C-alpha cells in the first residue's frame, strides 16, 4: 500500500521479513515510470504508531504555540 | 526497477532500526 | 517539544528560522550523556502534519489488518 501526506512524499506500507514495513519518506520516480523513497524519511513502527498518534494531541498543540 | 529494486534493498536497513526497536522494551 | 513516540525516537516540534517543522527523528545519547538528532529521520511541516493525521483512517487500517 502507498498512502500520501504531501507532495513528493508518500508512506509505504507492506509486508516485510515478519513485519508491516511502514515507512514515510519521499518519493522520487524511477527511471521506469515506478516511484521509490529517498533519504529523508523515517519508518513508523507499530508501537510508534500508537505511541505517536497518541502524542499528536501534544505535538499539534505545540504547533499552534508556535 | 531501476530505483525501485534499489530503492527497497535498503528497505531493510531501517526495518530492523526504526521497525525493530521499540519492541525491545516497552 | 520533545514528544516520546518511542525507543530513542522522538518527535521534535521546534521552530526553525521561522517555521514551524515537526521533525520526526531518532536521538543518539552522546558520550557526555545528551541526545543528539540522527540522520535517520523527516521534517514535516503543519500542512504535510495535517495530512499525515487525516491518512491515519486509512494507514491504520492497513496496520490493523495482518
Amino acid at each position: 500500500a502507498m498512502f500520501q501526506i504531501g507532495k513528493m512524499r508518500y508512506v509505504s506500507v507492506r509486508d516485510f521479513k515478519g513485519k508491516v514495513l511502514i515507512d514515510i519518506r519521499e518519493y522520487w520516480m524511477d527511471p521506469e515510470g515506478e516511484m521509490k523513497p529517498g533519504r529523508k524519511g523515517i519508518s513508523l513502527n507499530p508501537e510508534q504508531w500508537s505511541q505517536l498518534k497518541e502524542q499528536i494531541s501534544d505535538i499539534d498543540d505545540a504547533v499552534r504555540k508556535l | 526497477y531501476g530505483a525501485l529494486d534499489m530503492a527497497d534493498f535498503e528497505f531493510e536497513q531501517m526495518f530492523t532500526d526504526a521497525l525493530g526497536i521499540d519492541e525491545y522494551g516497552g
